[PDB]
């Protein structure tokens, strides 16, 4: 399993707290810090859709 | 290969520095005396003492997976035959190792 | 069947159109076989 | 499931970059060209441009469109207005994100152009485009009939595979349609829903970030001394060398690239059958190539004495 | 400029050696770009030259294949054989025609 990061909150990468159709730049900042991640594609395709 | 290039760091009436990243063949150089233009006019107001940093590195191409060449070393081969033996009208077909 | 090029969708007549043209709201294959089951 | 594919270039915007050959001279173009890749076999190239494809002017999905950047305001046209050519005209197949797929002939340049009302846009780049045949018969246009070798062409769908490019903060795109004169001073008018910042040199060292306000400044007489930048915290760009960058770690994510080089099947020609004359320990070969054809011979002994020859004329080999 | 100017240890090694003669150049006065000058792809230059495969040049008429690297049907040498035959197979004389 793989846990992603926005703060010290290790949320599951398939279940993000935010989506781009709600927030313009907070999703991009969440993707900013999590580039070095093997589950980045999971966080990616989950972080688009609600 | 695929020469990747970072965007030029521009400071107006300043001076940049070279911060390396240890990327493969990562060249970096700081250029002084630069008056750059954007589409919406000039970028600085200073004539001289401006600074642009070029940074380039080599990464491998996007089609590396399906289009690549494997360099090997070979030694001490192994011979292996598909015989079809019949001894007294009793036939087998067996991969024998020789 | 299958096209010779991997990114292509095969129509009714065997015409291979690109795979992003299937279910797009625009008819490209004869008798709209890109617009049958969407 | 195309909407799952298109949803990552929704995070991005088209931009303008420097093209060296425009319709008249050297300009800043909305259709600038970053790279041309031509390593698939039967004439398919993959352009990475400074425009975006498959999305509308908002961010939603329209089918066959080019989305570009015209001095900040994002515009759009249908895809059948855009044409490109190397030596002969090329044929645009599809587009996805910053990437375009065309069926091109061989040539030493790429030129993309579209036509607006009375403005013609163009961008020529000195990027070599080659044509790669399959097999031992060197054609220039793919044939009508033959046999089928395996090949490697750029795939026509936009399927997510394991190859990425790197996206970043757009930097401070400076503007000068913002700054204007008052009757006695300098006036900066940032656009609505967009924050500008102003650097001047008319007092000592002056700097400000302003929001949504026609904000004048005293002690500045001429508007040559003030540069009004523009800011967009959202809306990624590509890591281009034709753009300036932001301040601090710069990185915001990575996107997949469409139309990768996949294994396929390609039709290759079949040369006319050689006319073979036999003799005592000797074989004569009459050869009439239609287009240039490799003849490769070897002997089945401890010294092969292999012969390798491109033959393009009617020839007799003994 | 030749074969192996990129050397990735495996396909997904994420640590590649690169010696591609990259040299950064000074940008043109009034333009934001990163100008470089490097030797061309040695893999492409290897593909342009490419003395023909071992499929066409191998002695004794071998048939080189790919997914296991192997040769086929090389008409060279000779296979010796050992037969350990049990005594039950030896039929007597008068149970066969003569
Ligand atoms: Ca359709």
């Amino acid at each position: 399993t793989t846990m992603c990061l926005l703060a010290n909150v290790t949320f599951p990468c398939a279940q993000p707290p935010i989506c781009y159709d709600r927030k313009p730049a907070e999703t991009l900042a969440m993707l900013s810090v999590n580039v070095d991640n093997p589950g980045y594609d999971e966080l990616l395709e989950a972080a688009v859709k609600c | 290969y695929k020469t990747g290039m970072d965007s030029p760091a521009i400071k107006c009436c300043g001076s940049q520095e070279c911060t390396p990243t240890y990327r493969p063949d990562e060249q970096c150089k700081v250029f002084t005396g630069v008056y750059p233009f954007m589409w919406g006019g000039a970028y600085c107001f200073c004539d001289t003492e401006n600074t642009q940093v070029s940074k380039a590195y080599v990464m491998k191409s996007d089609d590396c997976l399906a289009d690549h060449a494997e360099a090997y070393k070979a030694h001490t081969a192994s011979v292996q035959a598909f015989l079809n033996i019949t001894v007294g009208e009793h036939s087998i077909v067996t991969t024998v190792y020789v | 069947n299958e096209c010779n090029i991997p990114g292509n969708f095969m129509c009714s007549n065997g015409r291979c159109i690109p795979g992003a043209w299937q279910c797009d709201g625009l008819p490209d294959c004869f008798d709209k076989s890109d617009e049958k089951e969407c | 499931s195309t909407e799952e594919l298109f949803n990552e270039y929704k995070l991005t915007r088209p931009y303008m970059a420097r093209c060296i050959r425009c319709a008249v001279g050297s300009c800043h173009s909305p259709i600038a060209i970053e790279a041309v890749k031509s390593d698939g076999h039967d004439g398919y190239v993959r352009l990475q441009t400074s425009s975006q494809y498959g999305l509308d002017s908002s961010g939603n999905l329209k089918g066959r469109t080019m989305r570009y950047d015209m001095h900040g305001t994002i515009k759009e046209i249908p895809l059948h207005q855009v044409s490109l050519y190397t030596s002969r005209p090329c044929h645009i197949v599809d587009g996805h994100g910053y990437f375009l797929l065309a069926r091109c002939p061989a040539g030493d340049s790429i030129t993309m152009e579209f036509k607006k009302d009375s403005v013609r846009h163009s961008c020529s780049v000195p990027y070599e485009v080659k044509f790669n045949p399959v097999g031992r018969e060197l054609y220039t246009h793919p044939p009508e009939h033959g046999v089928e070798q395996a090949c490697q062409v750029y795939a026509h769908d936009a399927q997510n595979r394991g190859a990425y490019v790197e996206m970043h903060l757009p930097g401070s795109e400076v503007d000068s349609s913002l700054v204007s004169l008052s009757g006695s001073s300098v006036t900066v008018t940032p656009p609505d829903g967009t924050s500008a910042l102003v650097e001047c040199e008319c007092g000592g060292t002056k700097i400000s970030e302003t929001i949504n306000k026609t904000k004048q400044f005293s002690q500045c007489t001429k508007k040559e001394q003030c540069r009004a930048y523009r800011l967009q915290n959202d809306k990624w760009v590509y890591n281009s060398d034709k753009l300036p960058k932001a301040a601090g770690a710069t990185l915001k994510g990575k996107l997949h690239v469409p139309f990768l080089l996949a294994d396929g099947k390609c039709t290759v020609p079949l040369a006319p059958e050689p006319m073979i004359t036999f003799g005592f320990r000797s074989v004569s070969l009459k050869l009439h190539p239609k287009n240039p054809t490799y003849l490769i011979t070897r002997q089945l002994a401890d010294e092969p004495h292999y012969t390798h020859e491109l033959i393009s004329e009617p020839a007799v080999r003994n | 400029g030749a074969f192996g100017d990129i050397q990735s240890r495996t396909v997904s090694s994420s640590d590649l050696y690169a010696n591609t003669n990259l040299v950064l150049q000074r940008p043109k006065a009034g333009a934001i770009h990163v100008p470089y000058t490097q030797a061309p792809s040695g893999f492409e230059q290897w593909k342009k030259d490419k003395a023909p495969s071992l499929k066409f040049t191998a002695p004794f008429g071998c048939e080189i294949y790919t997914n296991p690297i192997r040769a086929e049907n090389c008409a060279v040498g000779s296979i010796p054989l050992a037969f350990d035959i049990p005594d039950a197979l030896f039929t007597r004389v008068s149970e066969t025609p003569t």
